[PDB]
């Protein structure tokens, strides 16, 4: 259970959580309600594990891509903004928070990666990925390196993998097809091979993570990095003379970065949905609210039309929207967490030389497709299990699930998740239909 | 997530 008359917010560690807490202080000064902001590790995975048992934050912040899975699991309260509030945010930002025709979260800002470069080490940054090896050889001579970015998260290496034809799923006829997956194609292979070749040629180390790349660029050791708006405030602190520009092209095609919409969703198990709505609509989604988060770690291109009119003057936001128009919006389908686990595995294995590009991507394509196919089976099984009212079959199912041990009894319900059950136990449930 | 009365 979640405490009443108190709001608890969860947001990622790379976002402006101290600035968000400053907005919670204004909320407390005007209403009396205490607001507590937390930034757990792996919060995208913690939220489904705690919100199922009625615990967790009242508000959760993440990009839109994970919200579809939370909505299908019944974890999110359906937000109902009045017509006049909806006109304050850009229409395409509300589309990213729409699942099954319902609005499941409040859009906050649009993010996309950009090429961030150091003007004192490299005033003319490369326009192509292919000229980075020669540039690195020229920079190493001067005691520096060309490029360093997070190689541990597929979000960062995706601009290059999608450049020549890679894609998450086909969005054929206004609906994503979980069968058509563009990870094994020749465009994705061409992209990831280029990346692996940079590492084999010592132009990059496969062990580079977020922190290593952040410190090397901010200390002046590397000429370029690939990061989002949230990173700008730390670069300012380092006093590095930096620019934010277009991501380089690969095989004449532009790098296609994933575009995410930072969203705030209200937990369905929370008794503070009234306070959460008041906080998000009248405190956070205002020029003053967004400015407090943006001053901590930049949001990018905010969803609020009035505050975006001020930020549009910023050439770093122009670079962000330039890269965002060239990339792809993140799909919001519930098997996106399985898609991400697959691409993350293939990228790391190929980068480290543990698998070839063709082998790594074939396994990713195979797993993403299989995990999505099985999840749709579970969604059809769930729809039929809720239409079931025959107390006889319900008792037989309650008994089969009792044998497995995969269940929990609450004051009013007998709970169990179809995802937690063995693929064998699911086949038994089909026989009951 | 399945819940049963
Ligand atoms: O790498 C997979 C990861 O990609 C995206 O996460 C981004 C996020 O959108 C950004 O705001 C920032 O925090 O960097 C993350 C990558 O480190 C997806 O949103 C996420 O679901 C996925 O796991
Ligand atoms: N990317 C948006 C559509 C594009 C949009 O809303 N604005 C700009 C993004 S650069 C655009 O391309 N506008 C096209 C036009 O004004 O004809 C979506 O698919 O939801």
């Amino acid at each position: 259970k979640i405490e009443e008359g108190k709001l608890v917010i969860w947001i990622n560690g790379d976002k402006g959580y101290n600035g968000l807490a400053e907005v919670g202080k204004k909320f407390e000064k005007d209403t009396g309600i205490k607001v507590t902001v937390e930034h757990p590790d792996k919060l995208e995975e913690k939220f489904p594990q705690v919100a199922a048992t009625g615990d967790g934050p009242d508000i959760i912040f993440w990009a839109h891509d994970r919200f579809g899975g939370y909505a299908q699991s019944g974890l999110l309260a359906e937000i109902t903004p009045d017509k006049a509030f909806q006109d304050k945010l850009y229409p395409f930002t509300w589309d990213a928070v729409r699942y099954n025709g319902k609005l499941i979260a409040y859009p906050i800002a649009v993010e996309a990666l950009s090429l961030i470069y150091n003007k004192d080490l490299l005033p003319n940054p490369p326009k192509t990925w292919e000229e980075i090896p020669a540039l690195d050889k020229e920079l190493k001579a001067k005691g520096k390196s060309a490029l360093m970015f997070n190689l541990q998260e597929p979000y960062f290496t995706w601009p290059l993998i999608a450049a020549d034809g890679g894609y998450a799923f086909k969005y054929e006829n206004g609906k994503y097809d979980i069968k058509d997956v563009g990870v094994d194609n020749a465009g994705a292979k061409a992209g990831l091979t280029f990346l692996v070749d940079l590492i084999k040629n010592k132009h990059m180390n496969a062990d580079t993570d977020y922190s290593i790349a952040e410190a090397a660029f901010n200390k002046g050791e590397t000429a370029m990095t690939i990061n989002g708006p949230w990173a700008w405030s730390n670069i300012d602190t380092s006093k590095v003379n930096y620019g934010v520009t277009v991501l380089p092209t690969f095989k004449g095609q532009p790098s296609k970065p994933f575009v995410g919409v930072l969203s705030a969703g209200i937990n369905a198990a929370s008794p503070n949905k009234e306070l959460a709505k008041e906080f998000l609509e009248n405190y956070l989604l205002t020029d003053e609210g967004l400015e407090a988060v943006n001053k901590d770690k930049p949001l990018g291109a905010v969803a609020l039309k009035s505050y975006e009119e001020e930020l549009a003057k910023d050439p770093r936001i122009a670079a962000t929207m330039e890269n965002a128009q060239k990339g792809e919006i993140m799909p919001n389908i519930p098997c996106m967490s399985a898609f991400w686990y697959a691409v993350r595995t293939a990228v790391i294995n190929a980068a480290s030389g543990r698998q070839t590009v063709d082998e790594a991507l074939k396994d990713a394509q195979t797993a993403a497709a299989a995990d999505c196919a099985y999840l749709d089976e579970l969604v059809e099984l769930h729809r039929r299990l809720m239409t079931l009212r025959e107390r006889h079959i319900l008792q037989q199912i309650v008994n089969l699930i009792e044998e497995t041990g995969h269940f929990h009894i609450t004051n009013t319900t007998f709970d169990f998740d179809l995802c937690s059950l063995d693929k064998t136990t699911v086949r038994k449930l089909q026989s009951y239909l | 997530p399945v819940a049963a009365p």
